[PDB]
DNA sequence: CAGGAGAAGGAGCAGAGCG
DNA sequence: CGCTCTGCTCCTTCTCCTTTCCTCT
RNA sequence: GAGAGGA
C-alpha cells in the first residue's frame, strides 16, 4: 500500500527538480536560466564528499 | 467596559509600537526612546479623560533621516494615520487620500481598525505621485521581522541593486522573486523592481546572503 | 458556560433565556463578562440569522 | 560574448569529473576512428584504453570551453586543468 | 575582501555589521574553525607544559630573548616527559594544513552536477522505506500526529 | 444557540498545555488560528 | 472502484450612489 | 430613503491523477 | 484483450 505512492511522490519530485544545474559561476539554476540558488546549500559543499 | 476598554487600550498601543518600528526600520526619523513608550505614557498621552482610545492624536508624519536620504534621494515624509469608524469605507478613505494629495505627501500609511470596504481598497492605488498601504490593527501586534522564523531583509538602492547585477550577470527577470503584499515585503514597503538581500542563517552553513526582487 | 437554556413564551411575545452560571466562569477564570457574551453573541450571529 | 582572456578565468582550475569523463570519450571517439596517438601503445586495442593512457600523461590535444551563463566562455587546456 | 553591497571596501570596524555578509563567508568560517582546532591543540600543549615546570609559550616570546633556548634551564629529564606525552611537530602541522584545505578546495559541488535529480532522488527514494511507525508530539500520548 | 463561540478562536479543535523538559512548559493548539495566537497577549509573538 | 483539488456558475448579502 | 446595480464571498457541482515492469496464458 | 504467479 506503500509502494505505488512512494513511486508517484519520487516520480513528480523527479519532475519538478528535473533539470537543476551547478553552473560555471557557482549557482544553481534552472534550464531558463532562472537562478534559484546563489551557492548550492549556503556553502557550495557537495554532500557526496 | 473596564477590560474591553484596557485590553484595546493595551492591543493599539502594541500597535502603535510596531507601526513606530515599521517607519523607523525603512529610513525614518524617530528615537529609540519614542518607540520604546510604557503602556502608561501611554494611557496618559493617547487617551482621553475618561479612557478610552483616541485615534486622532496619536496620528504622526516622519521624514527621513541624513544617511537614508543620501541613499534614497527620492523619498519624501509619510504620514501615518489610524481611522475612528472601524467598517472603513469610500467616504473615510477618500477624505484621508484627499488630505495626502493636498499635504505634499509622497506616501501614506492607514491603519484601519477592524474592516476595510472593498470600494476603498479600488480608490486605494490610484494617485500617480504619491501611494498609500493599509494594515490591520490586528496584523500589527507583533511585527513580522521580529520573528524567529523570519530573516533579515535589507532593501537594495538603484546603485546597490545594478551592483548585484553585474557582479551575478544577470537580469531583473531572473533574480527568486518575491511577491508584492508579502507580509515581510509590505511591511518594508518595496516597490516593484526593488531587490531585498536576505541574511538567511543555517545551522549547517551559518548565514549567506540570497536576493529577491519585488513582482 | 451556559448551565441551561430555556424557551419562553408570553401574552404576545416569546423570547429565548439563558443564565449564565458565574460560578464555572470564576472557576475557569474567563476573562469575559456578561456583556462580553451578549456581543459574541451578536457578532458570531453571522451564522445564525 | 567574447572568448575571456587567459590572464584572469574565474571558473576552477581543476577537471570536473563530467569534463574528465567527457574528454575521455572524445579522445576515445577520435582513436575509434583511426587518429594517431601520442603515447607508447604498449599493445592495447581497446580505444578507450588507450584514452586513459593518453590522459594519465596529459597528453590528450583537446581543450574545454567552459559556458558561462551570461554567455561567455572560458577556454581550459587539458594539460593545465588539474587532476 | 568581503566588497559592499555598493561596490566598496568595509573599513574593518563593520566587518561582521551582519548586513555586509556575501559568499566566501562559509570559507571564512572554515577558515576560522581550522585556526579553532588548531589553538585548542597548542592550548592543550601549553597547559600540559606549564603543568610540569615549563613555562607555557602559548603567546610569542618577546624578541629580548627570542634567539636564546626558552627552556634551557629546565632539566632534561622532564623536557623528555613532555615530548613523550605531547609532542606537535612542524612537518605534522603542514601536513594537517594541507590535507584540510584539499579535502576543501575536493569537496565543493563541481560545476555541471546534475544536483536536481540528486536532490529529488535524494528527498523521494528515503520514502519509499518510510515503514508507517506511530508516533506523538514528544511525549503527548493525546496529541496524535502525522 | 449554545453552539456560539463565545471566547476564543473559532477556529481551534482543543489546545492542551504541555510540559517541555528542564521544567519550561507550552501549549499546543490543534487549529489554524497562527495570527491570533501569535496576537492574543500572554504568549511571545516571536516564537510559536 | 475510492480519494484530492482545482474551475465554473448560482446565490445571498454589504456597499455605494441616487432622484 | 428605500431602490437598484456591482461586487464579494460562499456554496455546490463538476474534472484529472494513483511505480517498476516482467512474464505466461 | 484480461487471470495469475514473480522480484
Amino acid at each position: 500500500v506503500k509502494t505505488a505512492e512512494t513511486g508517484y511522490m519520487s516520480r513528480r519530485l523527479m519532475k519538478s527538480l528535473e533539470d537543476l544545474s551547478c553552473q560555471y559561476d557557482n549557482t544553481v539554476r534552472t534550464s531558463a536560466n532562472g537562478i534559484v540558488q546563489f551557492t548550492y546549500g549556503g556553502d557550495g559543499l557537495d554532500p557526496l564528499e | 467596559m473596564d477590560q474591553e476598554n484596557e485590553r484595546n487600550i493595551s492591543r493599539l498601543w502594541r500597535a502603535f509600537r510596531t507601526v513606530k518600528e515599521m517607519v523607523k526600520d525603512r529610513g525614518y526619523f524617530i528615537t529609540q526612546e519614542e518607540v520604546e513608550l510604557p503602556l502608561e505614557d501611554f494611557k496618559a498621552k493617547y487617551c482621553d479623560s475618561m479612557g478610552r482610545p483616541q485615534r486622532k492624536m496619536m496620528s504622526f508624519q516622519a521624514n527621513p533621516t541624513e544617511e537614508s536620504i543620501s541613499k534614497f534621494p527620492d523619498m519624501g515624509s509619510l504620514w501615518v494615520e489610524f481611522c475612528d469608524e472601524p467598517s472603513v469605507g469610500v467616504k473615510t478613505m477618500k477624505t484621508f487620500v484627499i488630505h495626502i494629495q493636498e499635504k505634499n505627501f509622497q506616501t501614506g500609511i492607514f491603519v484601519y481598525q477592524n474592516n476595510i470596504t472593498p470600494s476603498a481598497m479600488k480608490l486605494v492605488p490610484s494617485i500617480p505621485p504619491a501611494t498609500i498601504e493599509t494594515f490591520n490593527e490586528a496584523a500589527l501586534v507583533v511585527n513580522i521581522t521580529h520573528h524567529e522564523l523570519v530573516p533579515k531583509h535589507i532593501r537594495l538602492s538603484s546603485d546597490e541593486k545594478r551592483e548585484l547585477l553585474k557582479r551575478y550577470r544577470l537580469k531583473e527577470s531572473q533574480l527568486p522573486r518575491i511577491q508584492r503584499a508579502d507580509p515581510v515585503a509590505l511591511y518594508l514597503g518595496l516597490k516593484r523592481g526593488e531587490v531585498v538581500k536576505i541574511i538567511r542563517k543555517s545551522e549547517t552553513s551559518g548565514r549567506y546572503a540570497s536576493y529577491r526582487i519585488c513582482m | 458556560v451556559a448551565f441551561y437554556v430555556q424557551d419562553v413564551y408570553k401574552d404576545n411575545l416569546s423570547f429565548i433565556q439563558v443564565r449564565i452560571d458565574l460560578g464555572t466562569i470564576d472557576k475557569l477564570q474567563l476573562e469575559l463578562t456578561i456583556e462580553d457574551i451578549a456581543v459574541a453573541i451578536t457578532r458570531a450571529s453571522k451564522l445564525k440569522i | 560574448e567574447k572568448a575571456i582572456p587567459k590572464d584572469q578565468r574565474a571558473t576552477t582550475p581543476y577537471m570536473t569529473k563530467y569534463e574528465r569523463a567527457r574528454i575521455l570519450g572524445t579522445r576515445a571517439l577520435q582513436i575509434s576512428m583511426n587518429a594517431p596517438v601520442f603515447v607508447d601503445l604498449e599493445g592495447e586495442t581497446d580505444p578507450l584504453r588507450i584514452a586513459m593512457k593518453e590522459l594519465a600523461e596529459k597528453k590528450i590535444p583537446l581543450v574545454i570551453r567552459r559556458y558561462l551563463p551570461d554567455g561567455s566562455f572560458e577556454d581550459w587546456s587539458v594539460e593545465e586543468l588539474i587532476v | 575582501v568581503r566588497y559592499d553591497n555598493s561596490g566598496c571596501l568595509v573599513k574593518r570596524e563593520d566587518l561582521n555589521k551582519a548586513e555586509y555578509v556575501d559568499q566566501y563567508d562559509a570559507e571564512r568560517d572554515f577558515y576560522h574553525s581550522l585556526r579553532e582546532y588548531i589553538n585548542g591543540k597548542a592550548t592543550a600543549l601549553a597547559n600540559l607544559r606549564k603543568s610540569r615546570g615549563m613555562l607555557g609559550l602559548l603567546e610569542p616570546p618577546a624578541k629580548e630573548l627570542q634567539g636564546i633556548d626558552p627552556d634551557e634551564t629546565v632539566p632534561d629529564n622532564v623536557k623528555t616527559s613532555v615530548s613523550q606525552l605531547y609532542r606537535i611537530s612542524e612537518k605534522s602541522v603542514r601536513k594537517f594544513l594541507e590535507i584540510a584545505l584539499f579535502k576543501y578546495r575536493k569537496a565543493r559541488l563541481e560545476p555541471g552536477t546534475a544536483i536536481g535529480a540528486i536532490g529529488a532522488q535524494s528527498i523521494g527514494e528515503p520514502g519509499t522505506q518510510m515503514t508507517l511507525k506511530t508516533f506523538h508530539f514528544a511525549g503527548v500520548a493525546s496529541m496524535n500526529v502525522t | 444557540l449554545p453552539d456560539v463561540v463565545v471566547k476564543g478562536l473559532p477556529d481551534i479543535s482543543r489546545a492542551v498545555i504541555n510540559i517541555r523538559d528542564d521544567g519550561k512548559r507550552e501549549l499546543l493548539v490543534e487549529g489554524y488560528g497562527l495570527r491570533d495566537v501569535m496576537c492574543t497577549d500572554g504568549v511571545i509573538g516571536s516564537r510559536t
